[PDB]
């Protein structure tokens, strides 16, 4: 896999795109 | 919480299936 873990932008962008922009964006830690 | 974990825990696809929100 890429395994490069994900943070902020990187994190929202990933999960939003393969089942994020669906609630996604706003991740408080 | 969840976000560090996925910053760490290696996020990939399972994350994202247990993620979608």
């Amino acid at each position: 896999f890429v395994n490069q873990h994900l943070c902020g932008s990187h994190l929202v962008e990933a999960l939003y795109l393969v089942c994020g922009e669906r609630g996604f964006y706003t991740p408080k830690t | 919480g969840i976000v560090e974990q996925c910053c760490t825990s290696i996020c990939s696809l399972y994350q994202l299936e247990n993620y979608c929100n």
